Parts: C-alpha cells; sequence; structure tokens
C-alpha cells in the first residue's frame, strides 16, 4: 500500500491553511512488476526479505 | 454604578442594562470583519488591523 497506492498519514499548515500529509513510493518505482521486488520487508530479528 | 467601578479600579468593570430585542444592531454602527485572504500568517493580519 503505502508505497503503491499511498498513505494519508498526517496534516499540516501550509501559508495558513491545514492540508494532507502522503508518503508514496517514488516515479521509478512502481511502473513494471520488476518493481515489486524492489521492495523489502524488515522481519523480527532484523534483516530484510524481498 | 460605572461611575463608581471606572475612576476607582486597576481593571476595567462597566455596567449597562440590556437592549430591548435581546441581539441586535447598535443602530448608529457597524461590525467590520477584517480578512486574510493570501497566504499570510497571524502576525500581518493583526499588523493591518493596528
Amino acid at each position: 500500500g503505502a508505497a503503491w497506492g499511498g498513505s494519508y498519514v498526517n496534516d499540516f499548515i501550509d501559508r495558513g491553511r491545514v492540508k494532507k500529509v502522503y508518503v508514496m513510493s517514488e516515479a521509478k518505482y512502481r511502473m513494471l512488476p520488476d518493481d515489486i521486488g524492489d521492495w523489502y520487508v524488515r522481519a523480527a530479528d532484523g534483516q530484510m526479505v524481498p | 454604578a460605572t461611575r463608581a467601578f471606572s475612576q476607582i479600579k486597576d481593571a476595567m468593570v462597566f455596567a449597562f442594562n440590556l437592549p430591548a430585542i435581546v441581539e441586535l444592531g447598535t443602530a448608529t454602527g457597524f461590525d467590520f470583519e477584517l480578512i486574510d485572504q493570501a497566504g499570510l500568517g497571524h502576525e500581518k493580519l493583526t499588523q493591518a488591523r493596528n
């Protein structure tokens, strides 16, 4: 998700107006399924898993 | 009562009687709201107010 769909997480203050804060994968890491590989989840032991 | 509390205190204490219709215009006056339409913060608006 938060990589490929995105995450509205929290709110900030722009020039006087409350607006959103999103955290999403960059441009290049989600066009083709090769990019599926490039993403890693960290286990209880500290070591990433592709 | 305002006679009493004006000249004799360190804080301003005013006495009055209620208007007839309990919520209306002071006839000979207004209620001006100064507004910030562009992207500015409290400092600049209060400054404009002064």
